Formats: C-alpha cells, structure tokens, sequence
RNA sequence: UGCUGAAAGCAUCUAAGCACGAAACUUGCCCCGAGAUGAGUUCUCCCUGACCCUUUAAGGGUCCUGAAGGAACGUUGAAGA
RNA sequence: CGAUGUCGGCUCAUCACAUCCUGGGGCUGAAGUAGGUCCCAAGGGUAUGGCUGUUCGCCAUUUAAAGUGGUACGCGAGCUG
RNA sequence: GUGAAGAGGGAAACAACCCAGACCGCCAGCUAAGGUCCCAAAGUCAUGGUUAAGUGGGAAACGAUGUGGGAAGGCCCAGAC
C-alpha cells in the first residue's frame, strides 16, 4: 500500500481516562506531493515517487528544478518511492495528506538509526567480557579467539567483531497508531522509532499485521 | 493381457469422439475425456472398442489393459453412474449438505466444511449416513478417501468415517 | 512399519510389493507384519 | 611457416538455434565447438574465431531419464554455511537461461579467452529475439 | 496415508495418471546490493565557435570559449579514528 | 627434536545426524493422560549451584530439553597457570 | 623389476604402478601403454544383444513376482490356473 514520508519531532506520552500513559513518537507528515508515476510499460513496474517539504531555490540544482517543473511541484528536500498494487491509481499533481491512515491501526516505520561510530564487539554484538582480575592482562574486553588451529586455518565469512554500528536503515513493524491530526499534520505512533529528532522516516501500512 | 484382449462394448445412447489418442465420451450422466499413453492403439469396430500394443514398447499389454479398464469405467459411469455410501459411526457425529458442500461435526471444536467437484452430487438421507453420485470413479474415490481421513475408524469402538461395505479389525484393550 | 534389511512373508495374507524402488511387505490381516527394506 | 589468426581481420557470423526437443549434452558441445572455432580451418588456440550464437526456447530443452528431479546444481556463496542446492525443474522455473550457460562454460576452456567465448552466447527463454539487425542464419543443432 | 488401475482375468498407492502430507527446501519478514565487466532501467540539465599541419586518421597543434555540475576553503552536525 | 607449546577453565564459534526438545508419521501387549520401539527431519534452542585443578563424575533445585562427537582430545602471536 | 642413480607418455595430481631407456638439432612420418562428445588430438564408426540403477562413477552376510536368457519338470481343452 502507498506509504508516506514524515519528519521525526520527538517522543512524548499521552494519558487515557483509564489511567494509562501510552508512549508515542510524534511524526510530522506534511502534504506529500507526487513527482512522477512509473508504469509497467516504460519502467517495468507500478510505482510513484513522492516529495516532502521545501528547499532553497538557490540550492536546488537545475536537473531537480526541471524534474519538479515537469510535474508542477515545488522543490522539496528529497525524493522517495513507493510501489503500487492493483486498483491503486494516482496522477502527477496530487498532494496526499495524513488522512490516508485514518482507518489504519498498525503501521511499519523505516528509518536511518543513530550512528554510534566504531563500536567494540561487546557493544556491537552483545558479547561478554572476561574477568577483570585473577591474573588477566590486557584482555578485559577483547573478543578472544576467532577460529580453529589449521582446520580450516582461516576466519569464516560473517564473523562477529568490531566495526561500524549505526547509520543504517532499520524497519520496525506492527507499531500501533494512536491518533491522526489532519489539521496539524501529525501522526501519533506508539513505541519508539529509529533515528534522532529531525530525521526522515517512512510510514507504511503493515505488510503482515 | 486378458483384460486388454477382452473388448469394450459401448451401449446405445453413448457418443464417442476419438481424435488422435484422445478419447471423449458423452451420454446421460455427462461428458468425460481422457488421454492415453503413446504405447497403445485404440480401434473402433462401429459397435465395440479394441486395444492393441504398438511396436517399440515393452509395456504395451499392461497399458492396453489399463486403458480398457478406464474406458469401461467411463462408459458405465456415463450410462448408469457411480455411487458410494459412507456410514458415519460415533456418538455426537452427524452430517449435512448445503447445495454442493458437506458439513460435519466429528468431535472437533470447529465444524468441518468440505467442498465437492462440479461432477459430484451428495445427499444425506440420515444423520449418520451419506451417499454420493458421480460419473467418474477416481474422483468419488478421492472424495471418500478425504472423508475417511477426516475421522479414521479406531480399532477399539469404530468411531469415525467408514465405508458402508468395509470392515474394521477391532481389538480389545488389556487389563 | 518395521524397517529392516531382510523382508519376507510371515502369514498367508501377506503381499510383497515394490514401490519407488523400495521393497515393502503388507499383510491384509496383521498390521505387525508390515515390513520395509 | 604456419598460418595464424589475427583478431582484427577475422570475421564472425551470427547463427540462431532453437533448443526445443534436444539434449543439453549434445547441443552445448556443438555450441562450444562453434564458439571455439573448431569447425573452421582457421582455428587457432589463442584466438576466438567462433561465431555469435543465439539460443531460443531454453525452457523447452528436452532431457531424458529422471534428471528433471535428480539433476542437482550445487554452488557455494562463500560463507561457512553458504551452500545451496537446486534441481533441473527448479532451475527451469526460476532462471531457465542458466541451464545452457553452465554446460557451455564447463565445456569451454577456463580463462580470459573462455570468458570471451562465453560472452557471445545470447541465450533467451522464448521464441523471439532483438538481434534481427545482425541478420542471423538459422542453424540446425 | 491414499484414489483409479493392469502387467499376474483377482488382488495391488504405480509401471501410465491424480490427490494429501513436516519447524527440513524456494518464496513470503528485514538489510546489503548493477565492478551483476552480463557493468542495467527511468525522469531531467548542459555547451550547436573558427583555424591550420602530415602520419589522411577513433590523428596532431593554435586562438576563443570554461556550461550543467563537481572539487577546494570556511561555519559545522544527535555523522565521524 | 638447527622447537609443531601440551590438561583443564573463560570468551569465541562452526560443521555432521547414529537427534535431548520442538515438527510429521508407522507399530504397540496404544481404553485416555502419560508411555515403549522404529523411520524422516539439523530450522531453532539445548541450565544455575556445592565437591574436586579436574574433563568425567556425585548431590540440590529448575527446564519444553539440560544431545552425541569432530574441529592439533578446537581456540595461550585471544586470556588464565 | 623399478626408484635410489632414469628423463618421456598414461593412470585427473602421484619417486616404486603400465608402456618405454633422453648424444644434439628438424613447424617430417610410423607405433605401445592409454584413448577418439567438449575441456583435450583422435569414430557422436558399422552390425549384435544387456542395463533404466546415473548401475557405469566405493563395499558384505542376507532378502526380493527387478528384468535378459539356457535346460528340464509337474498340472493342463474329459477344462488346468
Ligand atoms: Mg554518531
Ligand atoms: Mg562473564
Ligand atoms: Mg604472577
Ligand atoms: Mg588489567
Ligand atoms: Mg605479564
Ligand atoms: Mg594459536
Ligand atoms: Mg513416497
Ligand atoms: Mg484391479
Ligand atoms: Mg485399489
Ligand atoms: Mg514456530
Ligand atoms: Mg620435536
Ligand atoms: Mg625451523
Ligand atoms: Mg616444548
Ligand atoms: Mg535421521
Ligand atoms: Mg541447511
Ligand atoms: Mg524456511
Ligand atoms: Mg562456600
Ligand atoms: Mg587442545
Ligand atoms: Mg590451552
Ligand atoms: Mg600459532
Ligand atoms: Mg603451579
Ligand atoms: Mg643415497
Ligand atoms: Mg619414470
Ligand atoms: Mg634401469
Ligand atoms: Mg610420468
Ligand atoms: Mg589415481
Ligand atoms: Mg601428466
Ligand atoms: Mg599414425
Ligand atoms: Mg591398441
Ligand atoms: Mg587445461
Ligand atoms: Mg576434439
Ligand atoms: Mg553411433
Ligand atoms: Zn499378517
């Protein structure tokens, strides 16, 4: 189904009359405009690309300006794409709103997580640590051994060790929607979404539910 | 061998269409069609069908006999029609029909719903006994096998779906 | 269904068959005699 | 002095073959012969004098025996447990074009010249191509 | 586990044919990913000026021109050795 | 033998099936729960403590289950002695 | 007998297995072991049967209406099975 692109603003709570403080991550989903519709005849698949927000006229490049002028759309801060199913049609000049999720209860949120930099093995793969005493020397947080002696005598591909941790695209599914504010262009989603405040997130209807 | 040599008589009111090796039969109950293996030859004597093993095939007589049996089943199903009865046994077990489907309560929390092909006509003269009619024999055999699988007759009390003509090797529990 | 190497006939109601290249023994009146290679 | 082949002055023709009703082991060998140029008097070990061959209806290839269920195609991804296993029917249903390619690559010599020979096989899965501009000639197996 | 069914007039799950069937397999869930050299697809933007030289060509050189865009420096980041 | 560093323990795993559980099935001297035996199946999981340097093993208490073995009786240019 | 002290071809690789004992050069020809669909040079050679297991291309006691045959024997058109 057709998803939308929003901007993360922060986390907060919402109180219910029963006495429950439900967590929520407010997502600001502005008027998401259409830039191009790709059909099965030319591109080989049914999809639609979406633009969100606004960008400086002195910063938007000439190819982007021409691509936006072909549709009749202002210059946004990025371009995203969503696949289509049977019975779903759109035009080039449409501007979808947050009201699409009025009858949607569980959604999937996709976004870039927060970069933790070069992290150790313990922090990256939840490894354990050796004893800090009893004679240990310079091996308090090292991963230890990696393989076997001369059989195979190498290191397997896919081994868990230190490296980059974060700044990657992650998807969290089956998050329950709390409220939709069409006037304020706001979506209330229970739980926690990846990425810090101000990041771009993709909210789609649940694929499995 | 002997079955293949034994001929197939087609009675009055039955129309036969033979194109290549494909065979089609029409009549009262309905229309059937079936292709045969390329190791047999079928001839029509204007009143009776005959089968012969072709050259270059080792397993010719067996295929001819199978084809003869299949054609005999087809013609008798077209003329009269095949029937099969199921005698459901067990306390709390019943059956019902809705148009072309079967509804059962075989001691399960959920009711059992079973579909039927387009050439099967079911009936439930009694709560514990059902009957089915058709033109083909393999289809009704498969339907009965599915009905039997739903509730297998146990060797202690016979509870379950069982054929009206079969027997059960019941036993007695030790002490 | 007892699976072993040597399969044979135990009663007079047993029929030795070959299915999918595997030898099987089935008796029409004794489930205990069901054998497989 | 023995005549040798020059890659610049050598000529290559376009042939089109339909793989319907023929066997892998008796078609891929002819394809490899015509790719290595063993059917021409100008054959040289170090020069690709073969002809560009297009294959049509690769999904219609006929194989005898029980190979349609017992013909496995093993390969390894590179990881410790990265071993995969398929069969002839699964390969035909998923990637039919990669059933002639494996055979021809196995039959061809291994090296840059073998890869260059393999680069000429335009294996398709239907009964039509887009290389009619080359004016190909119909060929029998 | 079966249906029909001969070789073997019967019987028979099989030799022709059909159906059910497991956390095993391929998809289905998520991520990477066209250097996939077989290097892919699509919507866009950009400069439409003249001269001579042998080796006559995927040729060499001169003047004018320097676009789209990128790079560099700086402010910097919940990005980062 | 002009040196291939050794038992056990910690971290780190990987492969196999003659499988401990989960999955499906046959027989049962299988009334049901709970069981015994056998076939397929490695996708996942497969305990904390007292004693001993100990693997092994005894005991306490859990667990759906507390597997069998190979990897130089895995792993000291990773640690321990 | 070979290697040691023996080069070369073949058995995919291979000191001892088979063929075969390198004076040197030749872009001459004939053979042995071993082979003639491709890698890789040579028969998609002819007639005759066997195999349907990829047997060929790892193995036993033992078991089976798997087939391809040979020679006999019982019962059987007063009717066998
Ligand atoms: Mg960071
Ligand atoms: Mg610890
Ligand atoms: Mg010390
Ligand atoms: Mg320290
Ligand atoms: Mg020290
Ligand atoms: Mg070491
Ligand atoms: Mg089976
Ligand atoms: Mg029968
Ligand atoms: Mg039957
Ligand atoms: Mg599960
Ligand atoms: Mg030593
Ligand atoms: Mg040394
Ligand atoms: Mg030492
Ligand atoms: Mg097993
Ligand atoms: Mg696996
Ligand atoms: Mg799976
Ligand atoms: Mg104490
Ligand atoms: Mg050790
Ligand atoms: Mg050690
Ligand atoms: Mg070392
Ligand atoms: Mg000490
Ligand atoms: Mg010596
Ligand atoms: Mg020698
Ligand atoms: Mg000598
Ligand atoms: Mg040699
Ligand atoms: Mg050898
Ligand atoms: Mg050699
Ligand atoms: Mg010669
Ligand atoms: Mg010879
Ligand atoms: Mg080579
Ligand atoms: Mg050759
Ligand atoms: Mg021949
Ligand atoms: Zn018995």
């Amino acid at each position: 189904m057709i998803g939308l692109v929003g901007k993360k603003v922060g986390m907060t709570r919402i109180f219910t009359e029963d006495g429950v403080s439900i967590p929520v991550t407010v997502i600001e989903v502005e008027a998401n405009r259409v830039t191009q519709v790709k059909d099965l005849a030319n591109d080989g698949y049914r999809a639609i690309q979406v633009t969100t927000g606004a960008k400086k006229a002195n910063r938007v490049t000439k190819p982007e300006a021409g691509h936006f002028a072909k549709a009749g759309v202002e210059a946004g801060r990025g371009l995203w794409e969503f696949r289509l199913a049977e019975g779903e049609e759109f035009t080039v000049g449409q501007s979808i709103s947050v009201e699409l999720f009025a009858d949607v209860k569980k959604v999937d949120v996709t976004g870039t997580s927060k970069g933790k930099g070069f992290a150790g093995t313990v922090k990256r793969w939840n490894f354990r640590t050796q004893d800090a005493t009893h004679g240990n020397s310079l091996s308090h947080r090292v991963p230890g051994s990696i393989g076997q002696n001369q059989t195979p005598g190498k290191v397997f591909k896919g081994k868990k060790m230190a490296g980059q941790m974060g700044n990657e695209r992650v998807t969290v599914q089956s998050l329950d929607v709390v409220r939709v504010d069409a006037e304020r262009n706001l979506l209330l989603v229970k739980g926690a979404v990846p990425g810090a405040t101000g990041s771009d997130l993709i909210v789609k209807p649940a694929v499995k539910a | 061998s002997r079955v293949a040599k034994a001929p197939v008589v087609v009675p009055a009111g039955v129309d036969v269409k033979i194109n290549g090796q494909v065979i089609t039969i029409k009549g009262k109950n309905g229309e059937l069609t079936r292709t045969l293996n390329d190791a047999v030859e079928v001839k029509h004597a204007d009143n009776t069908l005959t089968f012969g093993p072709r050259d270059g095939y080792a397993d010719g007589w067996a295929q001819a006999g199978t084809a003869r049996a299949l054609l005999n089943s087809m013609v008798i199903g077209v003329t009269e029609g095949f029937t099969k009865k199921l005698q459901l046994v067990g306390v709390g077990y019943r059956a019902a029909v809705k148009g072309n489907v079967i509804n059962l309560s075989l001691g399960f929390s959920h009711p059992v719903d079973h579909q039927l092909p387009a050439g099967i006509t079911a009936e439930c003269p009694t709560q514990t006994e059902i009957v089915l009619k058709g033109a083909d024999k393999q289809v009704i055999g498969q339907v009965a096998a599915d009905l039997r699988a739903y509730r297998r007759p146990e060797p202690y009390k016979g509870k379950g779906v069982r054929y009206a003509d079969e027997v059960v090797r019941t036993k007695e529990a030790k002490k | 269904m007892k699976v072993r190497a040597s399969v044979k006939k135990l009663c007079r109601n047993c029929k030795i068959v070959k299915r999918d290249g595997v030898i099987r023994v089935i008796c029409s009146a004794e489930p205990k005699h069901k054998q497989r290679q | 002095k023995t005549f040798t082949a020059k890659p610049e002055t050598v000529k290559r023709d376009w042939y089109v073959v339909d793989a319907t009703g023929k066997t892998l082991g008796r078609l891929a060998t002819e394809l490899a012969r015509r790719l290595r140029g063993k059917h021409k008097a100008e054959y040289t070990p170090h020069v690709d004098t073969g002809d560009y061959i297009i294959v049509l209806n690769a999904d219609k290839v006929a194989v005898t025996g029980n190979k349609r269920t017992d013909k496995v195609y093993y390969h390894h991804t590179g990881h410790i447990g990265g071993i995969k296993q398929a069969t002839f029917e699964e390969m035909i249903a998923r990637r039919p074009e990669r059933v002639i390619e494996i055979a021809v690559k196995g039959m061809l010599p291994k090296g840059p010249l073998g890869r260059a020979m393999f680069r000429k096989l335009k294996v398709y899965a239907g009964n039509e191509h887009n290389h009619a501009a080359q004016q190909p000639q119909v060929l029998d197996i």
